[PDB]
RNA sequence: AGGUAUGUCUAACUUCUCUUAUUUACAAACAAAAUCAA
C-alpha cells in the first residue's frame, strides 16, 4: 500500500510528487515532511497508494528511474521464547550452545552470552514454549563442561506466565 | 457551469378535508338587508378553512377563506352580549380573536386582537389544543396539554378589550379534554382531566376549575381522584329543577359516570354494548358528547367509537327524594364524529373524523323515559343491556353528506392528461375519481353519419315563441338540417349539395346561410317551409374564404381581392352591399367579429401569413398587427358581459391556443395569454353558461378545451369526454343548464351537461338511509402493461377478510359470470400488495398476509364476456411482513424488515433469485422505488432514503449513497436517475440529488467495481470513511437539493411527464388527510426571480401593513392583520427544515384575492412590473403549467 | 574463330504548572449631560 521514497532534493515539491507518481499508478495520499526546526524537506516521503498492487508495480517500475535535480530517486517497500542460563563454563562456545539448544527446539537467534557479578550467563531464544520446557526439564540443574548450569526463563516478571503460553502458542501458529 | 438548484412551484389543488374544529356562531349578514339568526357553521382544518350556511335546511357553501398558512389547533366561537366572531387559537401561541367580514365583492376574515402566547411551534406547554369559551361568552380559556392554563376575560366595547391572562400553572399534571360548564352568570367554571407526568402508577384524576371574577384568578375547587380508565368530561348545564353546584359526565371506557362538584352525587351508569360485538371488542368508551336543553327537557348526546349514539336525561326519582338520575338509550347512531353541534333549529350537524360531515333533523327524538325495557337507569349501576344496532334510521334523517376524503390511503394517477385522480372512499367503500376536467354528462346521443365537421344552433324562426329550434350539421360534400323539439328531435331546400362556411340569424325571423360558391338569404314561411328572398354570388366566380356576423351585421371574405360588408334594413327585412373595396392587401384567412349585440365594432380578421390585424368599424382602418407563429387556424372574437372587456381568442395550427385583450376605442391587441393544447389544428366555438350568468369559448382538438373566465381570472381546461368535434350550448324543455349540443370525433351527434368548473378554490369534482362499508380499503394498483387498468383491495374489520374489486374504462367489472362485481377472499389480509407481470402475456397479483405469507394470484380479463376472474397460484412462506414491494426486471422486488430480496418464478410456489443484506443502519423498510430497474431509492422507517444499484453477475444491490440527515419517509419516488422525491410521517416534502462527484464516478465506472475492485475516490471521501465511519459508511452524501413542508402527510407521489399537455413536467401528491398539489419546475430564471419577489412580498405583507399603519399613527389594525394569524410564511413552511430552493406558490395566489388598493399598495416594493403583471404571472401556473 | 587440357603472372522510514505582583493590548452600537407638575 504506502511505499518509502527516498534521496529526494528538497527542491522537489509535494505537487511535483504528485504528477510525478500518478504517471505510474492513483495516488490516494503523499505525506511528505516538512521540517519545523529548518523550515526545509528533510528529502524523504511516503506515497500511499490504493493497494499494494500498484504500490509493489510502483516498486518495481519505480525503482532506479526516475532522475530528479541530477539525484536518483529511491523506492523501497515498508514475541519469542527466551530462557535465562547461569553458570556456563567458559570452554562453552555460542555455537557449542547452538548445538545443545538445537535438539530440544529451533532457535529464532542466536544465543546471548554475557557476564554478571565473572558469571557466565546466556539468553536463549526458542521458537516454541514447549521446546523450551524440553530445553528447560532436561537441561535444568544439569552438569556441562564439567559445570552445573542453571536453565530457566528470562526476565521481561519473568516468562513462562499462563497468558504467555497463550499468546505465544498463538504467535506458533 | 449550470447550476442544478431545482426550483418547486408548490400549489395545493384540493385543500385539507379532514375538519378538525368547528364552530355555531353566526357571522356574516349576506344577501338579506337586516336578518340576525344563529344557524351558521364555521369548519377549520389546520390551515384550510370554509364556512357553511343552511338555513334552508341544506348545507351551502358560503365562501372558502384564504389560506392562513398555520396549523389551527383549537376553533370556538364566541358570543357576547352583536355579530357572533369566532376566537381562533393556532400554532405561535398567538389567541386570534377574527371576525368574518364582507369587504369589497368578496368574504374575507378580519383579526381583531392576536395575543402573543409560549412560542411558535406545536408544543406540549403551548396553551393550545385545548380551547373553550364561557357560553355568555365573557371569557376565553386556553390550556396546554401539560404544563399551564391560561384564561382571558373578554370585554366589548366601541373597540374590542382582552384582559391580560389568568395564569395557572401545574408542573407535572398533563390536561386533556377541557369542557367548559355553563353558568347563569355567577361564575365562569371549566372542567379538566389531569394525568401525573411523573408517578410511579398511572393517575388520573379529574379536577374542577372555578375563575373568580371578584378576585380574578383561577381556583382549584375539588380534585376527585378516578380510576385510570378515564376518558372525557361533558357539562350538564343545571340541574336547577333537581338537588351553584355543577355537574359533569366522566365518559369512561366501560361505563359512564356522572360527578357532583361536592362530591355528594356520583352516578354510575353502566355504557350499553351491541349484540354482535365483531371479533377484537375494545372496552370502547364515548369520543364525543353534547349538550341540548328545550322546554325543560335537556338531553345529552354520547356516542362510542362504534359510533353508537346515546343520550341521557335526568329524573328526580320522586320516590325516594329529589335527586338526580341518568338514563341512556338508543339511538340512529352514526359513523364517528370527532364533534357535534345542534342549531337552534332542529337541525344537528355530525361533523366526522372519519370522512364526511352531515346534517340531521331528529323528529322521534328518541325512546320515552317511561321504558324501562331498553333504558338504563342509575338506580342498579351495575347491569348490562345488549342491543343490535339499527340501519333502518328511524330517530334521524340525512339531510345533506359533504363529500370529503379525510383518510386517503392511497391513490393512482389516471387519465394523465386530464390529471384524474383514482382513489377509494374509505367508509362508505366506493370508487372516488376526482378530476381537474370538466364534469360533463351524456344524456339521449344519436349515431350521425360518417365524415362531419362542424355545427351550429339556431333559434327556429319559422315558430316564434317556440321551443323549436334549428340544428344545422355540416358534411364536406352534402350539408345536413335538423329540427329540435322538446323529447321531439326530428329531421326535414336551403343548399344540401355544398358545404356550409357559416349560418346565422338576422334581426328576427330571419336567417343566412353562406356557402363557400354562393350565399342564401331564407326567411321562414309558414311552418316547414323557407324561402330566399335573395342569393349572393362572386361576380366572375370564386370560393369564399370565410364568414362571420353580427346579430343585425354580416361579414364575408372570397378568395382574396375583396371583403363583404352586409346590415340588414331596419323597420324590414332586408340585405345591402356597400360600394367599397376592403382589399385587405393578403388573403384573408379567417374573420371573427361579436355576434352578441346588433353591432360590432373592430372586426377581427387573420391572414394566411401568420398575422392578425384590426378593423375600425372612419370606418374601416388598421389600428394593430400580430405575427404569431404558424397560421391561425381559427379566431372568435367574443366580449364579456360582466367587465365589457373585448377579448380576441385565436386559435393557431398545429394546437396553439390564444387570447387577447382588445380595447374598444383603440382596437389596440394586448395582455397576450397563450397556451399548448394537444397537437392538431384547433376549433373554436362559442357558448354561455352560469357555473351568475358566464360565457366561454371550447375548444377542439385531441382534448376539448374549455376556455372560461371567472371573476378577474380565467382558467382553460380539459373535458372530461376524450374529444368533441363540434360543440354549442342548447337548450331543453327537459331542465337544461349549462347543457350543450355537440358531436364526437366519431362523427356522432351527442347531449351533454357539464357542470362543476375548476375554479381556484375547488379545480376538481368527485366522481363517487346511512352507508357505511364494513370492508375498509387497503391500497390501490395499476397494471404496467394495461396504460389504465385499476385494481383495488380492501380489508375486513373484523375476522381477517379482504376483497379486491378491478375496473377499467367506465365501470368496475364483473367477476366471471356472478352478479357481484367485486371478489372476497377469506382468511387473506393484506398488509401490503403489488401486482406483477412475470410473462408479457401473465399477469399475476401479490398479497402478503399479516400470517407472513406470499400468496400469488392470477388475473384475467374476459374481454367481450368482459370480467375479471382471479387464481390462487402459490403459497409462500415470508419472514417480515413485508411492508414494501414493487416490480423489478421479470421479478418481484420486495424488501424484509431488514433485507432486500429480489423474488423470481418458480412452480409450486416462488424462488428467491437473490438476498441483499441492508447496511446496519436500516431497521425497517416502508417505501422503496426503482430507476429503470438500474437504481433503487430505499426509505426507512427511523433514517432516510439510501440509493442502490443492481450488479448483473454480482446478483446483489449495492448501495452507493446514503442521506444526510434522519428523516422518516412514508413515500418515495424517482424525478430522474440522480435525484429522489420524499415525504415525512411529520410532512415534510423533500428532493435530494446525488452528488456530482459521485455521478462522474458512476457515470465512467460500472457496479460492479463498486463492492470489490479498484475505484479510485479522492483523498477527502477516504479520510471521511476512517474518521466518521458510521455517517459516511455509503461513502456519499445527499446534499439537499429542495426541502419543504406541507401539513398533511404525503401518501402519493406521481411524476407525470406532462399535465394536461404542458410542457413542465409536475409532480403530484396526494396526502393521507386528504390534498392534492403539485411542485413544478421553473424554467430559466426569472421566472423564479418574479416569483420569488412576490412571495418576499406577500410573506411581510401584514407587517408592511402594520408599519404604514404605525406612521399614519405617529402622524396622528393589528401586526397579524393581512396573515390573520401570527405565523410568519417562511417560519410556518420552514417549521422542521428551512425550505430550500421551494417557493410556495400558495401564498403568491392570495395576493390575487385582495383589493386593489392592497395590491397596489404591496407592489409599490418593486421597481418591477405593475400590479397586472404580476397577476399575470401568478395566474399564469394553473393555465400553462397544467 | 570456338571448345577442352596444362603451366606462369596478377587481383579478390514519518504520521511550555502554581503563586502573587508588575507590563501591555482588547471586548461589550456597554454608560455618559442638564432640567422635573417624573
Amino acid at each position: 500500500n504506502t511505499v518509502y521514497v527516498g534521496n529526494i532534493d528538497p527542491r522537489i515539491t509535494k505537487e511535483q510528487l504528485y504528477e510525478l507518481f500518478i504517471q505510474i499508478n492513483p495516488v490516494l495520499r503523499i505525506k511528505y515532511p516538512k521540517d519545523k526546526v529548518l523550515q526545509a524537506y528533510q528529502g524523504y516521503a511516503f506515497i500511499e497508494f490504493y493497494n499494494q498492487g500498484d504500490a509493489q508495480y510502483a516498486i518495481k517500475i519505480m525503482n532506479n528511474t526516475v532522475r530528479l535535480y541530477d539525484r536518483l530517486i529511491k523506492v523501497r517497500q515498508v514475541p519469542i521464547a527466551k530462557l535465562f542460563i547461569k553458570n556456563l563454563a567458559d570452554s562453552i562456545d555460542s555455537d557449542q550452545l547452538v548445538k545443545i539448544f538445537n535438539k530440544f527446539g529451533k532457535l529464532i537467534r542466536e544465543p546471548e552470552i554475557f557476564y554478571l557479578s565473572k558469571l557466565k550467563c546466556a539468553y536463549v531464544y526458542f521458537e516454541d514454549f514447549e521446546k523450551a520446557d524440553l530445553a528447560i526439564k532436561s537441561l535444568n540443574n544439569q552438569l556441562v563442561a564439567n559445570n552445573r548450569i542453571t536453565v530457566d526463563y528470562a526476565f521481561k516478571n519473568g516468562k513462562g506466565n499462563a497468558k504467555y503460553g497463550d499468546d505465544v502458542d498463538r504467535l506458533l501458529n | 457551469a449550470k447550476d442544478d438548484e431545482l426550483y418547486l412551484y408548490h400549489l395545493t389543488l384540493k385543500k385539507q378535508t379532514n375538519f378538525v374544529h368547528s364552530c355555531i356562531g353566526h357571522f356574516v349578514d349576506l344577501e338579506a338587508g337586516s336578518k340576525r339568526e344563529q344557524s351558521q357553521l364555521c369548519v377549520a382544518t389546520e390551515t384550510h378553512l370554509e364556512l357553511y350556511d343552511t338555513a334552508d335546511g341544506e348545507l351551502k357553501l358560503i365562501a372558502k377563506f384564504q389560506n392562513l398558512f398555520a396549523t389551527i389547533t383549537s376553533m370556538k366561537s364566541l358570543d357576547l352580549p352583536w355579530p357572533t366572531f369566532l376566537a381562533l387559537t393556532s400554532d405561535s401561541g398567538n389567541l386570534s380573536i377574527v371576525q368574518i367580514i364582507m369587504h369589497a365583492g368578496a368574504l374575507r376574515l378580519k383579526t381583531l386582537v392576536n395575543q402573543p402566547l409560549t412560542r411558535t411551534t406545536l408544543r406540549r406547554v403551548s396553551p393550545i389544543s385545548y380551547m373553550e369559551i364561557d357560553p355568555n361568552g365573557r371569557c376565553i380559556i386556553l390550556s396546554s396539554v401539560e404544563q399551564n392554563k391560561l384564561c382571558f376575560l373578554v370585554d366589548y366595547a366601541q373597540k374590542l378589550r382582552i384582559s391580560s391572562p389568568l395564569e395557572i400553572i401545574r408542573p407535572h399534571m398533563v390536561t386533556l379534554d377541557m369542557a367548559v360548564v355553563d353558568v347563569n352568570f355567577n361564575n365562569p367554571c371549566f372542567v379538566t382531566l389531569e394525568i401525573d407526568n411523573a408517578a410511579t402508577q398511572l393517575s388520573v384524576h379529574l379536577i374542577f376549575y372555578v375563575l373568580e371574577l371578584g378576585l380574578n384568578h383561577i381556583v382549584k375547587k375539588a380534585d376527585y381522584l378516578v380510576n385510570p380508565s378515564a376518558n372525557f368530561v361533558l357539562s350538564l348545564p343545571d340541574l336547577s329543577r333537581y338537588n351553584f353546584n355543577p355537574f359533569v359526565v366522566i365518559g369512561f371506557e366501560n361505563h359512564i359516570l356522572v360527578k357532583d362538584m361536592n362530591g355528594f352525587f356520583s352516578l354510575k351508569v353502566e355504557i350499553p354494548k351491541r349484540s354482535i360485538t365483531n371479533s377484537r371488542h375494545k372496552n370502547v368508551t364515548i369520543i364525543s358528547g353534547i349538550v341540548q336543553k328545550l322546554k325543560n327537557d335537556f338531553f345529552v348526546l354520547l356516542q362510542s367509537n362504534h359510533g353508537d349514539l346515546f343520550k341521557l336525561t335526568v329524573s328526580p326519582d320522586t320516590n325516594d327524594r329529589n335527586r338526580p338520575l341518568v338514563q341512556l338509550s338508543y339511538f340512529d347512531t352514526i359513523q364517528n364524529s370527532h364533534q357535534l353541534h345542534i342549531f337552534k333549529n332542529g337541525y344537528l350537524f355530525a361533523l366526522s373524523e372519519m370522512n364526511n360531515n352531515f346534517l340531521f333533523q331528529f323528529e322521534k327524538l328518541g325512546v320515552e323515559k317511561n321504558d324501562f325495557s331498553n333504558v338504563l337507569t342509575s338506580k342498579d349501576p351495575n347491569k348490562s343491556l345488549v342491543f343490535e344496532p339499527s340501519i333502518k334510521l328511524q330517530n334521524l334523517s340525512i339531510l345533506s353528506q359533504q363529500l370529503n376524503l379525510n383518510p386517503s390511503i392511497k391513490s393512482q394517477i389516471v387519465s394523465d392528461s386530464p390529471l384524474s385522480i383514482a382513489t377509494k372512499h374509505f367508509t362508505n367503500n366506493k370508487i372516488i375519481t376526482l378530476t381537474n376536467a370538466v364534469n360533463y354528462s351524456n344524456l339521449i346521443s344519436t349515431s350521425l353519419p360518417p365524415n362531419a365537421t362542424k355545427l351550429w344552433l339556431i333559434p327556429d324562426p319559422a315558430t316564434t315563441g317556440d321551443n323549436n329550434t334549428l340544428l344545422f350539421i355540416t358534411f364536406p360534400k352534402k350539408t345536413m338540417i335538423l329540427q329540435i323539439d322538446n323529447e321531439s328531435m326530428e329531421e326535414l331546400f336551403k343548399l344540401s349539395q355544398d358545404t356550409t362556411i357559416h349560418t346565422c340569424l338576422m334581426g328576427s325571423h330571419s336567417i343566412i346561410q353562406v356557402c363557400t360558391a354562393e350565399l342564401r338569404h331564407i326567411v321562414p314561411t309558414g311552418k316547414s317551409r323557407y324561402s330566399n328572398k335573395l342569393t349572393w354570388v362572386p361576380p366572375a366566380g370564386i370560393r369564399i374564404v370565410c364568414a362571420t356576423s353580427s346579430k343585425t351585421q354580416l361579414i364575408i371574405s372570397l378568395s382574396n381581392y375583396e371583403l363583404v360588408y352586409f346590415k340588414i334594413d331596419v323597420s324590414s327585412d332586408s340585405l345591402i352591399e356597400l360600394t367599397t373595396h376592403p382589399e385587405l392587401d393578403t388573403m384573408p384567412s379567417k374573420v371573427a367579429i361579436v355576434q352578441d349585440t346588433q353591432h360590432a365594432d373592430l372586426l377581427a380578421i387573420a391572414d394566411n401569413e401568420g398575422m392578425i390585424k384590426i378593423m375600425s368599424l372612419d370606418f374601416l382602418t388598421v389600428i394593430s398587427l400580430q405575427l404569431v407563429s404558424e397560421k391561425i387556424s381559427d379566431m372568435i372574437m367574443v366580449r364579456d358581459s360582466s367587465i365589457g372587456q373585448l377579448n380576441l381568442h385565436v386559435g393557431l395550427e398545429n394546437g396553439v391556443y390564444m387570447k387577447f385583450h382588445i380595447g374598444d376605442v383603440d382596437g389596440s391587441f394586448t395582455d397576450i395569454k397563450r397556451r399548448f393544447l394537444g397537437l392538431k389544428p384547433v376549433s373554436l366555438s362559442y357558448l354561455r353558461e352560469i357555473s351568475k350568468w358566464m360565457s366561454c369559448v371550447v375548444c377542439h382538438s385531441s382534448s376539448t378545451w374549455v376556455s372560461y373566465t371567472w371573476k378577474n381570472v380565467w382558467t382553460i381546461r380539459q373535458l372530461k369526454d376524450q374529444n368533441m368535434l363540434s360543440c354549442s350550448k342548447f337548450v331543453n324543455a327537459d331542465v337544461a343548464i349549462n347543457g350543450v349540443c355537440s358531436i364526437s370525433s366519431s362523427g356522432r351527434l351527442n347531449i351533454g351537461r357539464v357542470s362543476n368548473f375548476p375554479t381556484l378554490d375547488n379545480w376538481f369534482h368527485v366522481h363517487e338511509m346511512l352507508q357505511i362499508s364494513t370492508f375498509r380499503p387497503r391500497t390501490i394498483l395499476s397494471f404496467p402493461n394495461n396504460p389504465k387498468s385499476i385494481l383495488f383491495i380492501d380489508n375486513h374489520s373484523g375476522k381477517k377478510q379482504c376483497r379486491i374489486s378491478l375496473q377499467i374504462d367506465g365501470e368496475c367489472l364483473k367477476f366471471g359470470s356472478s352478479d357481484h362485481l367485486y371478489k372476497i377472499l377469506d382468511d387473506i389480509d393484506c398488509v401490503s400488495a403489488a401486482i406483477i407481470d412475470f410473462t408479457r402475456q401473465a399477469d399475476h397479483l401479490i398479497i402478503c398476509a399479516g400470517d407472513k405469507r406470499l400468496l400469488t394470484y392470477k388475473i384475467l380479463v374476459n374481454k367481450d364476456k368482459l370480467s375479471f376472474d382471479i387464481e390462487l397460484l402459490h403459497q409462500t412462506e415470508i419472514i417480515s411482513p413485508i411492508h414494501a414491494m414493487l416490480k423489478f426486471k421479470n421479478f418481484l422486488l420486495t424488501a424484509m424488515g431488514s433485507t432486500i430480496v429480489l423474488y423470481g418464478l418458480g412452480k409450486k410456489q416462488l424462488l428467491r433469485r437473490s438476498v441483499t443484506q441492508t447496511p446496519v443502519s436500516i431497521t425497517k423498510i416502508v417505501s422503496m422505488h426503482q430507476w429503470n430497474y438500474e437504481r433503487l431509492a430505499v426509505g426507512d422507517i427511523h433514517e432516510s432514503v439510501t440509493l442502490f444499484i443492481w450488479d448483473p453477475a454480482g446478483n446483489v444491490f449495492i448501495p452507493y449513497v446514503d442521506d444526510s440527515v434522519k428523516r422518516h419517509v412514508t413515500v418515495l419516488k424517482f424525478l430522474d436517475e440522480a435525484t429522489v422525491i420524499g415525504a415525512d410521517r411529520y410532512g415534510n416534502a423533500w428532493t435530494l440529488r446525488s452528488p456530482p462527484e459521485c455521478e462522474k464516478i458512476m457515470s465512467n465506472h460500472d457496479p460492479s467495481e463498486l463492492s470489490n475492485g479498484a475505484i479510485k475516490y479522492p483523498l477527502d471521501v477516504i479520510t471521511l470513511q476512517q474518521k466518521l465511519p458510521n455517517t459516511y459508511d455509503c461513502k456519499f452524501k445527499f446534499q439537499l437539493l429542495n426541502h419543504f413542508f406541507v401539513n398533511d402527510i404525503i401518501t402519493d407521489f406521481h411524476i407525470l411527464d406532462s399535465l394536461s399537455n404542458s410542457d413542465r413536467p409536475g409532480c403530484i401528491y396526494m396526502g393521507l388527510q386528504g390534498t392534492v398539489g403539485c411542485f413544478i419546475p421553473l424554467l430559466s430564471k426569472g421566472n423564479v426571480f418574479m416569483m420569488g419577489n412576490i412571495e418576499n412580498i406577500m410573506a411581510e405583507a401584514d407587517d408592511t401593513f402594520y408599519l404604514d399603519y404605525e406612521s399614519r399613527k405617529k402622524n396622528n389594525i393589528c401586526e397579524g392583520s393581512c396573515s390573520i394569524l401570527g405565523r410568519d410564511h417562511q417560519e410556518y413552511r420552514s417549521y422542521y427544515a428551512p425550505v430550500r430552493k421551494v417557493i410556495d406558490g400558495d401564498l403568491c395566489e392570495n395576493f390575487l384575492r385582495l383589493s386593489l388598493n392592497e395590491q397596489e399598495f404591496l407592489a409599490k416594493n418593486l421597481k418591477s412590473v405593475q400590479v397586472e403583471d404580476i397577476i399575470q404571472t401568478i395566474n399564469e401556473v394553473r393555465t400553462n403549467y397544467m
